[PDB]
Formats: C-alpha cells, sequence, structure tokens
C-alpha cells in the first residue's frame, strides 16, 4: 500500500488549501485515514482523521477550518483548509491509521505515511527556476574524484527536486538546501563527484522538478 | 491529547554505542506510545508500536520499552544509517500528542575537506549575473568557515551557504557556498578564491582560479 | 369428596408487607401473610385457594416454584400447589381430622413478574382469601442500565434451575444507542468470590439480537425473541480463557450505533457451594479513540 498526497503547491492568503491523497495497492475501504502536517524544521500536528464511510473526527483548534472527505470510487481522500495564513505553510502528509482494538487493549498508530507535500501560504507570485551548470574542471578534481553539478536559480515557492540521469545515478549526490535570496527567490546547487577518468566516456544531466510553477529542465553538463 | 516530554533534544554517540530516547507523558498512558524515525527528506516511519511491538523489517537493535508514564527507546549498537529524527506519539485520544523529536548525530572520526571551484557559467553571464560556487567535500565534524577573495579582496555580505545533512553511510559533511556579483564587476576582476578553514586541514586551504585561464 | 371451604374461615387477615419501592432487579420481593381460623367442620381433601395477582409469581429468579406447607407445631395441615391461572390451592391434611379451635398462619415471599410489569411506575398489588383482600400500591422500579461515557451495559439474572444446574442471564448491550467504535463484550466470575457458574463452549450457549428501536425494550428485562432480529450468526462468539466468553460485533463500518440483547444460557457447578457471580464487560473506542471498558456485576446468593 503506497500513499500520494497532491495539490497546489501555493496558496494566498485568506483562500483555501485543498489536497488529495491517492492510495494506491491496496484499497481504501474500511479504514481510517489521517492528515498530519509538519512546518519546515518544527514538530509534527495531527489534524484529523477520516472513516472510508464518511465520518471524521478533526483537532479541536483547527476543526472551525477544516473539512475532510472521501470518494472511495477513485480510491482518494482529500482535505480542505480554510481561512489559511503563513503559519499553514508545512509539509502535508497522509496516513493509514491503524486501532489496536481488543489484541492491543486500545491505541493507534500512524502507518503507511505519504511522501508529504508542501505548501507555502503567500501573496507572491511563482516563478520557475534557471538551471545553470557547474561545469567539471582540474579545479574540481582530486584524489581519483571530479566534481559536477547544477545550480538551480531564482525561483519560488519551494521546492524542487533534482535527480542525475533520470535516477540512474545516486552515488556521491549531494542536493544542498535552498537559500533565500534578498530578492525574496531561492536558489539551490546539486553536485555529484564521479571517477576522475568518467568526465570523457559518460554523460551526465541533472533533472530539475519545480511543481509550483509546471518547470521542468533537463541540463547535460559537459567538463570544461 | 497527553502532555509529552521527549528527551534529549539531540545527542551524537559513535558507530556501536548504545542509544537511549526517553518519552514521559503527563498523566499514564498504559502501553500507548509508539516511536518514528524521520531521515532527512523523508517522512517520519513507524518503528515501535504498543509501546514494545516491532515493525516489520526493522532490525531487532531498535527495542521499545515501559508504561504509564514513562517510555524509552533503544538501540543497542548505532549505526551510521540510522541517523534521524526520532519522535514519539502518544495514542491515549484525538489529537495524539507527538513529542518534541531527539536529533541522533553520529560521532566519526575527523575529515577533511576536498575544496573544489566553479566559475560561472557563459549561459548565466549573458543574462547579467554571475554566481561563484566553492564545494567543501565530506568533511567532519560540521563546524567549517568559508571566506570569498576577489584579487585579495576579502567578500563579506555577498555569499550564502548551506549544508547536507549527515550522509547515512560515511557520516561526512558537504557544503557549498556562492559568491554573486552582476556580470560586469565579474568581468573588472582576475583572481576569485575561496579559502576554507576546518580541524582536519593544517592550515587554511586556499582554491583558486583566474578568469579566464 | 372434598369441599372449598374458602368461605367458611374466619378471622381473615391477609396483609402485604414491603417498603414504598420493589427494586425486582436488587432481587426485592414482598412478604404475603395469610392468617385465618379453620371451621371445625374441616376435614382432609377440603381446600381453600389463595388469589395471586399476574403483576406477582413466587418462583422470582428461579425456575420453578414452591408453596411452602402450612403448619401446625411440627405437623403439615395443609399442602399448597400452584393452579394454572397462578393461584394457590392448599388441601388440608388428616391434622384437621378430630380438631377444633384450629389457626394458621402463612407467610411467603412474592416477586414482581417481568413479563406483566415490562415497565418502571406505580402498580396496586391485590391478593385475599375469599372476598377478604389486602391491595397496596408500590413503586416498582427497575433503575438506569450502567453507562461510563459512550458504554452501556445492563444485565440481570432469572431462569435459575437448581435441578438441571442451568441459569439464565439477559444483557442489553449499548442500550444508550451511542456509538461504539470496535466493541467487544466479555463475561467471567465477579473477582475475589467463588462463583458456581461453568463458562465454556460445552456448558455455554448465547444468542444474540440487534435492536432496531430502543424503545421495544422492556425495563424489566423480559425478552421475546420474535420482538428483534436474530444476528447471532452474524457476530463472533469465543472462549479465549478458562470460565470466559467474548463477543464480537463485526461490521462493515467497525461500529456499532444500536442497543443488542445478549442472551446467554449456561451451566451451573453442582460441585461447587459458592453463589452464581457474573461479571460482564463492555470494551470500546469513542470517537477520540479513547478506549474504555465497563463491567455490570450480577449475583444471585446460593
Amino acid at each position: 500500500v503506497q500513499l500520494q498526497e497532491s495539490g497546489p503547491g501555493l496558496v494566498k492568503p485568506s483562500e483555501t488549501l485543498s489536497l488529495t491523497c491517492t492510495v494506491s495497492g491496496g484499497s481504501i475501504n474500511n479504514s481510517y485515514w489521517s492528515w498530519i502536517r509538519q512546518p519546515p524544521g518544527k514538530g509534527l500536528e495531527w489534524i484529523g482523521y477520516l472513516y472510508s464511510s464518511g465520518r471524521t473526527n478533526y483537532t479541536p483548534s483547527l476543526k472551525s477550518r477544516v473539512t475532510m472527505s472521501v470518494d472511495t470510487s477513485k480510491n482518494q481522500f482529500s482535505l480542505k483548509l480554510s481561512s489559511v495564513t503563513a503559519a499553514d505553510t508545512a509539509l502535508y502528509y497522509c496516513a493509514r491509521t491503524h486501532l489496536g482494538g481488543f489484541h492491543y487493549g486500545g491505541g493507534f498508530w500512524f502507518d503507511p505515511w505519504g511522501q508529504g507535500t508542501l505548501v507555502t501560504v503567500s501573496s507572491a507570485s511563482t516563478k520557475g527556476p534557471s538551471v545553470f551548470p557547474l561545469a567539471p574542471s582540474s579545479k574540481s578534481t582530486s584524489g581519483g574524484t571530479a566534481a559536477l553539478g547544477c545550480l538551480v536559480k531564482d525561483y519560488f515557492p519551494e521546492p524542487v527536486t533534482v535527480s542525475w540521469n533520470s535516477g540512474a545515478l545516486t552515488s556521491g549526490v549531494h542536493t544542498f538546501p535552498a537559500v533565500l535570496q534578498s530578492s525574496g527567490l531561492y536558489s539551490l546547487s546539486s553536485v555529484v563527484t564521479v571517477p576522475s577518468s568518467s568526465l570523457g566516456t559518460q554523460t551526465y544531466i541533472c533533472n530539475v522538478n519545480h511543481k509550483p510553477s509546471n518547470t521542468k529542465v533537463d541540463k547535460k553538463v559537459e567538463p570544461k | 491529547d497527553i502532555v509529552m516530554t521527549q528527551s534529549p533534544s539531540s545527542l551524537s554517540a559513535s558507530v556501536g554505542d548504545r542509544v537511549t530516547i526517553t518519552c514521559r507523558a503527563s498523566q499514564s498512558i498504559t502501553s500507548y506510545l509508539n516511536w518514528y524515525q524521520q531521515k532527512p527528506g523523508k517522512a517520519p516511519k513507524l518503528l515501535i508500536y504498543a509501546s514494545s511491538s516491532l515493525q516489520s523489517g526493522v532490525p531487532s537493535r531498535f527495542s521499545g520499552s515501559g508504561s504509564g508514564t514513562d517510555f524509552t527507546l533503544t538501540i543497542s549498537s548505532l549505526q551510521p544509517e540510522d541517523f534521524a529524527t526520532f519522535y514519539c506519539q502518544e495514542s491515549y485520544s484525538t489529537p495524539p500528542t507527538f513529542g518534541q523529536g531527539t536529533k541522533v548525530e553520529i560521532k566519526r572520526t575527523v575529515a577533511a575537506p576536498s575544496v573544489f571551484i566553479f566559475p560561472p557559467s557563459d549561459e548565466q553571464l549573458k543574462s547579467g549575473t554571475a554566481s561563484v560556487v566553492c564545494l567543501l567535500n565530506n568533511f567532519y565534524p560540521r563546524e567549517a568557515k568559508v571566506q570569498w577573495k576577489v584579487d585579495n579582496a576579502l567578500q563579506s555580505g555577498n555569499s550564502q551557504e548551506s549544508v547536507t545533512e549527515q550522509d547515512s553511510k560515511d557520516s561526512t559533511y558537504s557544503l557549498s557556498s556562492t559568491l554573486t556579483l552582476s556580470k560586469a564587476d565579474y568581468e573588472k576582476h582576475k583572481v576569485y578564491a575561496c579559502e576554507v578553514t576546518h580541524q582536519g586541514l593544517s592550515s587554511p586551504v586556499t582554491k583558486s582560479f583566474n578568469r579566464g585561464e | 369428596a372434598g369441599t372449598d371451604i374458602t368461605n367458611q374461615l374466619t378471622d381473615v387477615k391477609v396483609t402485604i408487607d414491603s417498603g414504598t419501592t420493589v427494586y425486582p432487579h436488587q432481587a426485592g420481593y414482598v412478604k404475603l401473610n395469610y392468617g385465618f381460623s379453620v371451621p371445625n367442620s374441616a376435614v382432609k381433601g377440603d381446600t381453600f385457594k389463595i388469589t395471586v395477582p399476574k403483576e406477582l409469581n413466587l418462583n422470582g429468579v428461579t425456575s420453578t416454584a414452591k408453596v411452602p406447607p402450612i403448619m401446625a407445631g411440627d405437623q403439615v395441615l395443609a399442602n399448597g400447589v400452584i393452579d394454572s391461572d397462578g393461584n394457590v390451592i392448599y388441601t388440608f391434611t388428616d391434622y384437621v381430622d378430630n380438631k377444633e379451635n384450629v389457626t394458621a398462619n402463612i407467610t411467603m415471599p412474592a416477586y414482581i413478574d417481568p413479563e406483566n410489569v415490562t415497565k418502571t411506575g406505580n402498580v396496586t398489588l391485590t391478593t385475599g382469601i375469599g372476598t377478604n383482600t389486602a391491595s397496596k400500591t408500590v413503586l416498582i422500579d427497575y433503575e438506569k442500565y450502567g453507562q461510563f461515557h459512550n458504554l452501556s451495559i445492563k444485565g440481570t439474572i432469572d431462569q435459575i434451575d437448581k435441578t438441571n444446574n442451568t441459569y439464565r442471564q439477559t444483557i442489553y448491550v449499548n442500550p444508550s444507542g451511542d456509538n461504539v467504535v470496535l466493541p467487544a463484550l466479555t463475561g467471567n466470575l465477579i473477582p475475589n468470590t467463588k462463583s458456581n457458574a461453568l463458562i465454556d463452549a460445552k456448558n455455554t450457549d448465547i444468542k444474540v439480537y440487534r435492536v432496531d428501536n430502543a424503545n421495544d425494550l422492556s425495563e424489566s428485562y423480559y425478552v421475546n425473541p420474535s420482538d428483534f432480529e436474530d444476528v447471532t450468526n452474524q457476530v463472533r462468539i469465543s472462549f479465549p480463557n478458562a470460565n470466559q466468553y467474548k463477543v464480537e460485533f463485526p461490521t462493515d463500518d467497525d461500529q456499532i450505533t444500536t442497543p443488542y440483547i445478549v442472551v446467554v444460557n449456561g451451566h451451573i457447578d453442582p460441585a461447587s457451594t459458592g453463589d452464581l457471580a457474573l461479571r460482564s464487560t463492555f470494551y470500546g473506542y469513542d470517537s477520540n479513540f479513547i478506549w474504555r471498558s465497563m463491567s455490570w456485576d450480577n449475583e444471585v446468593a446460593f
């Protein structure tokens, strides 16, 4: 059973955040499901549960702003959060909710979880990145290893994902946390260290995806 | 919805060390306590449920114990790949309280940064900006200083940096620093240098290029 | 051959002894008292009748009633049986043959009949010998089921048969009509008691009924099964531990929203000198996933 959250990554203050959780490799029926969120660099906050029949329970502090619904025919359930402010900027997760029942003498737990989807509450407009090469050279070679990368500059909001060679290259990859520029736009670098000898014989491509702006770029990085 | 106190907020331990993380409930919650592991950039994952039940596929070096008000997560032999923030969660009632978290850092031998530098791309220069990047690869501990110089002029306030999370295999960090200039300014100067200070170096290491050359 | 000499008795004194309220489910009872003088002309085989009202029976928690013999010193003056109307017919022995100035007293407990008195409220009880009657208005109070948060339960014992070593217990689960998630019922012996109940797959028989209209439930715990929906085949009955049963109530949405009636026909251990001491425990979650239980104890002294 796998869960996947989806929905706009940017919402304006005072409007409504809407997310959907899609269940695959199993059925949504005859089970409880929860939404849980996490502001960047902070802890976890449970929002509410839904049973597949449609009954719900929302955390008291959010109840007046929350709606959860289910479409069992589509194997999906949803969250709506109204009157949003910057305080609602967070990673939103869905999770299957298990009850211990008689055997465990009570209790409950969350498993599995979705991947999480970031929602940013802001009046600012989305902007897709420019992608520039960090080309390898003698200035990025040492001890049998060379370094190359991609600079993902001037986007809003977070996040961006970067893969290498469509996910075939994972070893030695470092994708750094973004920095917020004084322009109000983010910038990020992704680097990979490879055998020095491979610069001549292997093609390296960074795959950048900025889902909030629907901007995808595949950039080949060649030696200097 | 019970007040929880998770301790400690962070710890650093060597591979093979025994690690304990504790959770205290403000009233008795019987056996209603779960433990989650959250790796960098990943969702939380259930490790232990109902105080002591191990999730399938989770190594047996992880064990949970306790009842009533006091619960313990034990790692009998810390491994590199265990790097994470761990959270307890009470399940006495909705809304469930999550603990404040414990960041587990792995202590290892000193590793010196390998220092690499990248000039701005011609493509970027065309659009009117220059980004110069300095990379510090695979070092430990985390504390490092980068200093930018342009024709021996110390740069102050025109760079930004970020650091990776501890690597799951070798427990090192990497750091990227970007110096920003306008195209016009970039083309007025020759020597671009980043100077790195770190415990694993005998003295500050400079890595530079000459624009063009 | 034998004469009904009811009308020839004299000095007939009839009393109903009770408090203001009778609590049948606390095994409360009234005392019926009859005193009279017997005519000198009375002989063996002569009879008299005690009229007992439909609101009362003489058996109570036991399956059959035994009418006490009327005594004259250490000799039997009369033997009694209960007729098909529920009245008592006493037949005089040969004690009265060649005796004058014969008088008698007899007391017997009587119990509120749960089929005839299904609800809490006042009833007027009338009993008599001939046209000599006594009446008393009493409150019959069956009280209320137990409740802890969203969990409600109550049970009562009847049909104790000490010859065949059987008993019946009738339990209402969720009579409050709450939502209960993942409900379970266990039936047990009361702790810290010598209990004579045998609870196991051989000795215990359980039927379960769904209650689609809670207003149909008697307060007296009289149950006619045809009034409800038999769902025995849809519940899960097991015996996970010694002298315990468990009933689970699986549903498509993992909760119940209606009452259920659980009817237990069980056995007694004839080797035991203990009391019939039973504990019913109802378990479940509320909507905040708080897991609770609540118990109801039934005990009949042996």
